[PDB]
């Protein structure tokens, strides 16, 4: 839009009903305006621009990225975008939908390890670029019994020892 | 050092844009008519300047171009350059005519030599030049038989086929750039400051890797805005005819790469950081390789459609209610902050005559005004003479 | 560092009965060499990775109604009433496996 | 959360991105460092839960201790008392293919862009998993006689042997009489009923999710619209003068809102480091107060401890320590 | 020393071999230059003071 003596780009939907009808803005506590008042005369209440919140994949081990979206979406995006402006910038380069559309194969494949590179809610996504695992948790559930007996879950095998944290200590002087 | 840095360079995976000169028409004894692509009247924005790929398929086989079916070991050729600030059509209206002051840039002597010079070019009015008649397009050309023997290369014969189509007028330098001969690959740029043009060559500072460094300034000081590739036609006769590497020509812009630097200075790996986010996150850390993990680019933002403005209808009433006056006695309707749909108005009517003054009709439909004025009033077409500015 | 000297007090003099900090299973051994600009641990762990699954009771009753139960691990499994637990398995008759603490209910054996 | 910067600063207007450019240092030093610091806070979440679980669950059986009625149950995957805790908690957030159309068909994590919200690891069905093979192992674990190498008690003989130990009250008193098992019910009834307003840990609670709320969506409302000395978010947009003094106008705000954005990036690493003492604080809560008992007073608040229960807060973990009261 | 357009301290030393040879500094990454050229035609790699 570009109205009276304000500018701004917004995504005007028929809103209700919410201002002063008298003169013809409406803000929210801030600069910005949400948004009806300009037309003759309804309620085009506007809203802030539309980004794609993309992200990378990366996996330098075999060297294959991955461009994930943030959160929107499996349906509204097309391959090598044309509506948007900004890869980016000059080039680019659909599965989700469990955290956001990602331009990466393949769905569910369970469960695996789990380890990094560790994506978003839960996508572990392996290499090789072959997506979502989900590989949790899991205990090895000693059942519960009933009467006066109950069972547990003893083992057999030492196996000891492991290198642990550091502790920091100081700082260079 | 590895590095990110910001200058002119190339988008990766651009393809450019290709050109190929081709041998010229020939019987078994004699060349003819030379042979040549459209590029003369393809008129191109300078822009940031360019870079260009040259001798690329040298060694492999390929086509003589005028002959297709016939194939032949590719040999490096080098391209050439018209470029200026002044561009139009020559006399018989095809496009390509550089105005003033031109920068030439014309290899010459089987490629062992790069000449620049700027002139004017005064087109000249023989059959077939660019202000005679017959003009198709000016080319360069040179004759290997006579021109390309063992020992004596002739220096100047493009020159002097360019010199057929033009006068060179007022020239304020003409420099000569040896080169040595070879089927090696080479790079080309050219940029342009307040300095003058800048010339770049793999050539002499890194013939083996690509790397372009600059060897010549030119006191070229008024803004080249437009160049052309000059077609250049080789007059072998049909017996000697070979194929030339075609050149591609890339254009420059504003960019960050990462720039990997070797021990020895010379850069062998780089990534346009632009490309994709993939590319950006292997940016940051200011090396070419990044750690394996999710990493944030930026948005993809919508593109802007439907530009909505708000101001409301001018009002044109009173003047179909009524007798209109007699012109001595016109009605003025004066207009201040409102929109018009004048097309509107002049489809009720049939209209007969539509003359502006310091305006269009065109133009007076479209423009914003702070002020309109308009006056009406009975008037006889029988009297159109009288009604003139 | 005064959690580190909390993990030299408590991790590397004494045992130390306690989970992570003395990382990931019941805590054996702990090192101390020094990194750069701190100290740096060995931790050394016991990791089980053979579960096998017996029955308790809680111990036992006769007649009598003294018990047994525990020192200080359990059960008292089956096959016949046997008493290697944490970790491995299984002991013979008691005899110094057992606290004699009050009856409780599922009478005689002894939940 | 992450900034998007080179698109933050600016708003995408290509002159303020040759701008940025300028500064093509900076923006790659905040992002590498937002990333860092999800990094560390990531291996503290995946850290924490690794030593969380690590053995043996009941499993889940709708009933655990006899009488002891339990709302830690799962009732299908996120159970009771943690639905209660998170109903109550105002969180206007997140979207995972549903929110961001959901907002759309109307917190701007997706909307500037900007910042932007990155999920947390851990579907919420799986943290519950933790946290409920954890109620499993509450009672068996909760023995001990080391952790953790056993086992399946029920859970009524586990607070019987929990009452044993610290409120050393032996077996004759726990025999004649339970119900203690009503008093007990009735402890966590009164848990069950009480979660706002005055009942801080729960507004602590609210205090985490106002403060990471409150740093994000309105700092970053402080950050943009408005900051720099002529700020209608470019300065001279397209609409009005110079064009010279454009870059001059648009420098200030760039070194203004990205030197904001920088500060907000130490605030970042401030929070995410006491974020990190504070979650070895919870790791040493559950391995000392969840597991074992712990014969040690506050931290398990407050009287004699016995049980303590684990469910997911937002961001955090959340504690129901059942402590004893003389009186 | 005071160099063609730049000034600076350093402390030349004949050393070893890195540079573009045809423009005549090095830099490492920063403003700085470590440091060679000019000489003629040598290796004269510059320090800080
Ligand atoms: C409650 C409300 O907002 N109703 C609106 C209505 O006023 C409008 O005429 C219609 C057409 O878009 O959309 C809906
Ligand atoms: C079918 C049956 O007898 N179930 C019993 C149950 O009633 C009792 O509550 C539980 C505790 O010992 O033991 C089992
Ligand atoms: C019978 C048994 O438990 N054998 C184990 C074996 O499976 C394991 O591979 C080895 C390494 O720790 O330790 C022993
Ligand atoms: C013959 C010709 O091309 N003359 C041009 C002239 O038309 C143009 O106005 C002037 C300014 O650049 O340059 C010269
Ligand atoms: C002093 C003089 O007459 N100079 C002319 C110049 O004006 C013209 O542009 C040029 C091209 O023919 O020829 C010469
Ligand atoms: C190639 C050769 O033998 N001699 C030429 C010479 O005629 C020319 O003057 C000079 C400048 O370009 O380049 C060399
Ligand atoms: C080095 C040399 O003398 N000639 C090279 C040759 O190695 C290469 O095969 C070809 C380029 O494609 O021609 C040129
Ligand atoms: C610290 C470092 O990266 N040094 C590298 C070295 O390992 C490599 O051998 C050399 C050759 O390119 O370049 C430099
Ligand atoms: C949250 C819940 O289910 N609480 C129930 C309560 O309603 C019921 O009165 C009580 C008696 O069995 O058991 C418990
Ligand atoms: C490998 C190297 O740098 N050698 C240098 C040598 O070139 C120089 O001539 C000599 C005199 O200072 O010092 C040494």
């Amino acid at each position: 839009y570009s109205l009276y003596g304000v500018s701004g780009r917004g995504v005007f939907q028929n809103c209700t009903a919410v201002g002063v009808r008298q003169q013809r803005f409406v803000y929210d506590a801030y600069q910005n305006l949400v948004g009806y008042y300009s037309d003759d005369g309804n309620y085009y209440c506007l809203r802030a621009c539309v980004s794609v919140p993309v992200s990378v994949i990366y996996d330098k081990e075999t060297k294959t990225h991955a461009t994930l979206f943030g959160s929107v979406a499996c349906e509204h995006i097309s391959s090598t975008m044309s509506q948007y402006s900004r890869s980016t910038r000059s080039m680019l380069k659909p599965v989700g939908c469990v955290l956001g559309l990602v331009n990466s194969s393949l769905f569910v494949e369970d469960c695996k390890l789990p380890l990094g590179q560790s994506l978003c809610a839960l996508p572990d996504t392996p290499s090789t670029m072959r997506l979502a695992s989900i590989a949790f948790n899991h205990p090895i559930q000693v059942d519960q019994l009933n009467s006066s007996y109950f069972k547990l879950s003893i083992p057999t095998n030492f196996s000891f020892g492991v290198t642990q944290e550091y502790i920091q200590t100081t700082i260079q002087k | 050092i590895t590095i990110t840095y910001q200058g002119l360079f190339p988008y990766q995976g651009d393809h450019g844009d290709m050109y190929v000169y081709s041998a010229g028409h020939a019987t078994g004894t004699t060349p003819q008519k030379l042979f040549v692509a459209n590029y003369s009247q393809d008129v191109k924005q300078f822009a940031n300047g360019f870079v260009v790929r040259i001798g690329a398929a040298a060694n492999s086989t390929g086509t003589v171009i005028i002959s297709p079916s016939t194939s032949a070991t590719i040999r490096k050729i080098y391209p050439a350059f018209m470029l200026g600030s002044s561009v139009g059509n020559f006399s018989d209206g095809k496009m390509g005519r550089f105005f003033n002051h031109t920068l030439v840039l014309l290899p010459d002597g089987c490629g062992t030599l790069l000449r620049a010079f700027y002139c004017i070019l005064e087109p000249r009015s023989g059959n077939h030049c660019p202000a005679g008649n017959s003009y198709t397009s000016f080319a360069t050309y040179h004759t290997p038989a006579t021109d390309c023997s063992d020992g004596n290369y002739n220096r100047n014969a493009s020159l002097n086929s360019f010199k057929e189509y033009f006068n060179l007028r007022n020239c304020t330098f003409m420099y000569t750039y040896n080169i040595t001969e070879d089927e090696i690959l080479e790079w080309f740029g050219i940029t342009q400051t307040a300095q003058g043009v800048h010339l770049f060559s793999s050539r002499y500072v890194d013939l083996y890797g690509g790397n372009m460094f600059q060897f010549a300034t030119l006191p070229v000081y008024d803004t080249i805005k437009y160049y052309s590739i000059i077609p250049h036609s080789i007059r072998s006769i049909q017996s000697d005819r070979k194929a030339w590497a075609a050149f591609y020509v890339y254009k420059l812009q504003p960019l960050t790469f990462l720039l990997d630097f070797s021990v020895d200075g010379y850069i062998r790996r780089a990534i346009d950081c632009g490309f994709n986010d993939l590319s950006q996150l292997h940016c940051s850390y200011e090396s070419f390789d990044v750690e394996s993990g999710v990493y944030s680019v930026s948005s993809f933002e919508a593109k802007p459609s439907g530009s909505v403005v708000e101001q409301v209808e001018c009002d044109f009433s009173p003047l179909l209610s009524g007798t209109p006056p007699q012109v001595y006695n016109f009605k003025r309707l004066v207009f201040t902050n409102c929109n018009y749909n004048l097309t509107k108005l002049l489809s009720l009517f049939s209209v007969n005559d539509f003359t502006c003054s310091q305006i269009s009709p065109a133009a007076i439909a479209s423009n914003c005004y702070s002020s309109l004025i308009l006056d009406y009033f009975s008037y006889p077409l029988s009297m159109k003479s009288d009604l003139s500015v | 560092a005064q959690l580190a000297k909390d993990k030299v007090n408590e991790c590397v003099k004494a045992q130390s009965k306690r989970s992570g900090f003395c990382g990931q299973g019941t805590h054996i051994v702990s090192f101390v060499v020094n990194a750069p600009n701190g100290l740096y641990f060995m931790h050394v762990g016991y990791y089980p990775s053979n579960h096998i699954e017996v029955v308790s009771a809680y111990g036992l009753c006769d007649a009598a109604n003294p018990t047994n139960c525990i020192a200080p691990v359990n059960g008292y499994f089956i096959k016949t009433n046997n008493t290697r637990i944490v970790d491995e398995w299984s002991y013979t008759g008691s005899s110094f496996y057992a606290p004699e603490p009050i009856t409780s209910l599922n009478t005689k054996y002894v939940a | 959360v992450t900034v998007d910067c080179k698109q933050y600063v600016c708003n995408g207007f290509q002159k303020c991105e040759q701008l940025l450019r300028e500064y093509g240092q900076f923006c790659s030093k905040i992002n590498q460092a937002l990333h860092g610091a999800n990094l560390r806070q990531d291996d503290s979440v995946r850290n924490l839960f690794a030593s969380v679980k690590s053995s043996q669950s009941s499993p889940i059986i709708p009933g655990f201790g006899g009488d002891f009625n339990l709302t830690l149950l799962e009732p299908v995957a996120r159970s009771a008392i943690e639905d209660l805790l998170f109903d109550k908690v105002t969180i206007a957030d997140p979207g995972y293919m549903q929110g961001y159309d959901d907002c759309m068909q109307q917190i701007c994590a997706q909307y500037v862009a900007g910042y932007k919200v990155l999920p947390p690891l851990m579907d919420v069905n799986m943290e519950a998993a933790y946290t409920s093979s954890l109620l499993g192992s509450i009672a068996g674990v909760g023995w001990t006689a080391g952790l953790s190498s056993f086992a399946a008690i029920p859970f009524a003989q586990s607070i019987f042997y929990r009452l044993n130990g610290v409120g050393i009250t032996q077996q004759v008193l726990s025999e004649n009489q339970k119900l203690i098992a009503n008093k007990f019910n009735q402890a966590l009834g009164a848990m069950q009923t009480g979660f706002t307003t005055t009942n801080e840990a729960f507004q602590k609670v609210q205090d985490a999710v106002n403060n990471n709320a409150q740093a994000l969506s309105k700092l970053a409302s402080e950050l943009s619209n408005t900051f720099g000395a002529i700020s209608a978010s470019i300065g001279d947009i397209i609409q009005r003068l110079d064009v010279l003094e454009q870059d001059a106008q648009i420098d200030r705000l760039i070194n203004g809102r990205l030197t904001t954005l920088n500060a907000f990036v130490a605030q970042q690493l401030v929070r995410s480091e006491s974020a990190a003492l504070s979650a070895q604080l919870a790791k040493d809560k559950v391995n000392e107060c969840v597991k074992a008992q712990s014969k040690r007073s506050g931290f398990c608040g407050q009287g004699t401890h016995i049980v303590s229960f684990v469910v997911n807060a937002p961001n955090g973990l959340y504690f129901m320590h059942v402590g004893y009261y003389p009186s």
